[PDB]
RNA sequence: ACAUUACCGAAGCUUUGGAUCUUAACGAAAGUUAAGAUGGUAGGGGAGCGUUCUGUAAGCCAGAGAAGUUAAGCUGGAAAG
RNA sequence: UGAAAUAGAACUGAAACCGUAGACUUACAAGCAGUCAAAGCCGUAAUUUAUUGCGGUGAUGGCGUGCCUUUUGCAUAAUGA
């Protein structure tokens, strides 16, 4: 026993989304409702629709 | 130990010992006659009225057939009923009823005022109506009112 | 019935069910908040006593101005011509008692 | 005899010899109560009902212990929102045990 | 690295069960019913809890109106002399009077109609 | 033509019980042998019948 | 709560357990003689195994307790679960089959002297 | 329809506790008080519970009964313990 | 025989599902089945002892349009188990 004692702010946990209601990040994971970006994409070429 | 329950209180109605009233409807108006039952029957005229349970007094109106009614209503008041089967509509002026039943219309009116539900059709089983100036319960010495 | 025909006469039922002691009630304080408002420089007491809700935006600019954010708020104002146009703004939603 | 007392803004029916559940009341007054805001007495027939006190009157009370209820949980959910909210509860309550109602 | 010991999910179903006991047909025994009525359940507890207040504050109003109607004093009249003659008692209490010591309230009411 | 919702167990209970039910049949100690027969039936321990001999039981 | 000494279990045995309950509902408390005529006479294939599985009982009650005839005994309890089962493929129209499952039951008996 | 005096009536307001946060003051800080502010989908920020594995661990608790399931009771503001 | 034989062709044996026994309740009743009040009966503990608690059942009263997706809006007779 001598406990490292990491410094405060030193490892932010991360975002896992996905993973219940109560999160904040539940079932659509941050992405909205429907459309393109809600299934993975964006048509990325510098786009202007 | 013990502690004082500062609870509203409730009465158990094994210890509640129901009372028989005597009411008469002569030359009173239906409405009005009906209300008195109805407040006595229920228990709202006793300090410990539950609406839960049946803590109210019982009721034996007689001269049932003397009430009086204001407007037209002896020849204008319908009574319906439905015998379930298509088209089986009918129809039965204050009159006609009067004549065929004499206690049908104050029953009637009383079981419309009384709540309904289990309790309810219980009160109204609470309820003894004559025709005439006579009654059977002599037995249970009803407090006149 | 007609829908049209229905709506339109449960709104004018509900509208025409109003009490007259309410509406006099309502009278006599609008009475006294504009008997309070004719003064001139007086410490006034301002109690809000209808809510912000479904009023209409100025109103509530004009109410948060005045300091009141809910039903039961206490504010202490000196008459002068801002304080006296506000309050005649949002004469119905206030009650007004003089800090002698 | 039974007294109407007011303590804290509710009121409450004593009796010597008994116990009153209340709201909890400081660590501070934890030795000794006090009560001046009798509102009836009933003593042995005769009863005198305050306008809002009945004066000269006193309840002298023990303090004994805090006790905590039952637990009570707040839950609330929005219908195909997937959202909601859970709270628990637990009320602290003061026993105090009334001596004599000076009445 | 493969994390799979499932000892949660029969925790969150024994405890969900635990305070569904009573309940009828499958919705004791059964996760998905069980959860759904234990859900709407609390909800409803967290509702009624407020609403006890009302309920049995409209049962004292009903006793005491009650235990008036002997008397010439509808108690709308009965709350208006109270609070004129300054008698700050409860609504709670004078219910529980009526019933424990009817004569007390009457004296009340006496001192009332002053 | 097809059930609408799952029925509950009470219902399910109710009819089976009631459905499955056998009923006891009669019985008659016989005249000779003592045994518990059914009425109105031969022996099926001795063979008689009213003290009359109509069976050769065997194994 | 058995006296494990005065009972029969048959296990795994050629019948449905809802087909033989009835037939226990009908003996269940009655007296042994009573029994073993109403599960003589009744023509149902519960009926017989219920009849083995009693007659076995009563056997092991009289060999362990030699002064208890026929006629102190009544049958005290009686239960029957369901057993092993067996599924075997019910060939239908257009190539569609079906699963046939076949059961079994487990029959506990005790006896005991009668009151 | 017009007047007089009322009452009922919500999670609004008042009263009685308890929790967090912000601001301000006091305080050496810690914290203690004064004010208000805490419905919430999409979405942004922050703080935790629990699971597995590794180091701490050739430690500690286990055949006098470990993990696991099961019953009762209890605790925390929730995961849960 | 074995420490165990509900280790006997199989460790630990959960839930779905099927029973048996006992306690209470149910054949005048319209119950998203739960929640808030609540008599009677049963079990138990206190206060010497028929009144309070904790428990289980529950006559009766008030309130109450499952859940998840997708929608201006779903108890919806829209989707999904
Ligand atoms: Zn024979």
């Amino acid at each position: 026993m001598f406990n490292l004692l990491k410094p405060k702010g030193a490892s932010k946990r991360r975002k896992i989304v996905g993973r219940g209601p109560g999160s904040g990040l539940g079932k659509t994971s941050g992405r909205g409702q429907k459309g393109q970006k809600a299934r993975n994409t964006s048509p990325r070429l510098g786009f202007e629709g | 130990n013990k502690i004082t329950n500062n609870d509203t209180i409730w009465i158990k109605p094994k210890t509640v010992e129901k009372k028989w009233y005597v009411i008469d409807a002569a030359d009173r108006i239906l409405g009005k006659v009906a209300v008195d039952v109805v407040k006595i029957l229920r228990g709202k005229h006793k300090a410990y009225y539950t609406p839960h349970q049946d803590l109210g007094d019982n009721v034996i109106i007689i001269n049932a057939s003397k009430v009086k009614l204001t407007g037209k209503k002896y020849q204008q008041k319908l009574y319906y009923r439905h015998s379930r089967y298509p088209g089986g509509l009918y129809s039965d002026t204050f009159r006609t009823l009067s004549e065929r039943k004499p206690c049908a219309p104050l029953e009637i009116a009383i079981k419309g005022m009384l709540p309904k539900g289990p309790l309810g059709r219980n009160l109204f089983r609470n309820l003894k109506v004559f025709s005439g100036s006579e009654h059977t319960l002599k037995a249970q010495n009803p407090i006149k009112l | 019935i007609k829908r049209k025909l229905r709506l339109q006469l449960k709104k004018a039922r509900f509208n025409a069910s109003r009490s007259r002691s309410k509406n006099k009630c309502f009278i006599k304080r609008m009475e006294n908040n504009r008997k309070i408002i004719s003064k001139n420089n007086i410490n006034v007491q301002v109690f809000l006593v209808r809510s912000l809700i479904g009023k209409l935006n100025k109103k509530v600019k004009v109410l948060k101005a005045l300091g009141l954010n809910k039903i039961g708020d206490k504010k202490v104002h000196f008459l002068n011509e801002s304080i006296k146009g506000m309050l005649n703004e949002t004469i119905n939603m206030i009650l007004l008692s003089e800090v002698m | 005899m039974y007294a109407l007392v007011e303590i804290n803004g509710k009121q409450y029916k004593a009796i010597e010899g008994e116990f009153l559940k209340i709201d909890k009341i400081s660590p501070v007054e934890k030795d000794k109560l006090e009560f001046n805001s009798v509102l009836l007495i009933n003593k042995d027939g005769e009863v005198k009902i305050g306008k809002p006190y009945v004066v000269n009157s006193l309840i002298r009370c023990t303090y004994k212990e805090d006790k905590k209820d039952k637990k009570v949980v707040s839950y609330r959910y929005r219908r195909r929102k997937s959202s909601e909210r859970k709270v628990g509860h637990r009320q602290t309550y003061s026993y105090i045990l009334v001596d004599e109602i000076v009445f | 690295a493969r994390a799979k010991n499932g000892t949660v999910h029969v925790a969150r179903r024994k405890r969900i069960l635990k305070k569904t006991k009573g309940f009828w047909g499958t919705k004791k025994s059964n996760y998905k019913k069980a959860k759904d009525t234990l859900r709407k359940g609390m909800m409803y507890a967290t509702r009624d809890r407020k609403v006890r207040k009302r309920d049995f504050r409209r049962l004292w109003i009903s006793r005491i109106s009650a235990a008036l109607s002997d008397t010439g004093v509808t108690y709308s009249r009965f709350i208006e002399g109270l609070l004129k003659s300054n008698i700050k008692i409860n609504r709670k209490i004078l219910s529980n009077l009526a019933i424990e010591d009817v004569e007390a309230f009457k004296k009340i009411v006496l001192e009332i109609r002053r | 033509a097809v059930p609408k919702f799952k029925p509950s167990k009470s219902r399910s209970r109710t009819r089976r019980s009631i459905n499955m039910r056998k009923k006891i049949p009669q019985f008659q100690e016989c005249s000779n042998c003592g045994n518990l027969g059914v009425r109105h039936r031969i022996c099926l321990k001795c063979g008689y019948y009213r003290n009359n001999q109509y069976l050769e039981i065997g194994l | 709560l058995v006296n494990r000494r005065y009972t029969a279990k048959g296990k795994n045995l050629p019948s449905s357990p809802k087909k033989v309950r009835p037939i226990a509902d009908n003996i269940r408390g009655e007296s042994y003689i009573k029994a073993i005529a109403v599960l003589c006479s009744m023509p149902n294939k519960g009926a017989k195994l219920l009849e083995k599985v009693v007659k076995s009982a009563a056997s092991n009650a009289m060999y362990h307790n030699k002064n208890l005839s026929e006629d102190m005994i009544f049958v005290k309890t009686v239960m029957v679960d369901d057993g092993r089962r067996r599924k075997k493929i019910w060939p239908r129209a257009r190539g569609r089959a079906d699963r046939l499952v076949n059961r079994n039951c487990h029959i506990f008996v005790e006896v005991d002297e009668k009151k």
